């Protein structure tokens, strides 16, 4: 309501890039050629969820 | 005094990447098997999450 | 007071891969002795535990 923003989740263009994220943020990688990664920042970030 | 959240999240799908951006952080990182066309070059049609 | 436990599994055999999924985490990954076929890149037919 106050700041009109939304917060992105954990994404990926591939599965096999995806899997590098659940290790955790470091050791994702962000670009592959085209493919790529989105990491969140949410309110939820640091929760098991 | 149990409450609730509403959160909104966003997920591009067909977005492409920079000039700068399109790479890879080695050599072989992701390679597809001898003699087969590489998906991983191509426009991202999906995601993953 | 000593019980007993019922645990079905399930194993799939001969399945694919999906396409995005078909690659090897690093170019020299996993070499045959050179001047031999791949058995690594035929359609598998087995599984092991």
């Amino acid at each position: 309501g106050l700041f009109q923003e939304a917060y992105p989740i954990t994404c990926a263009s591939d599965p096999a890039l995806l899997r590098s994220a659940r290790d955790g943020e470091a050791h994702a990688r962000e670009t592959h050629f085209t493919q790529y990664l989105i990491y969140d920042a949410s309110p939820l970030k640091g929760l098991s969820l | 005094l149990v409450g609730a959240m509403d959160l909104t999240f966003v997920l591009p799908l067909g977005l492409f990447n920079p000039a700068m951006e399109r790479f890879a952080a080695h050599a072989g990182d992701l390679v597809p098997a001898p003699g087969h066309p590489e998906p991983r070059a191509f426009p991202p049609r999906q995601l993953f999450f």
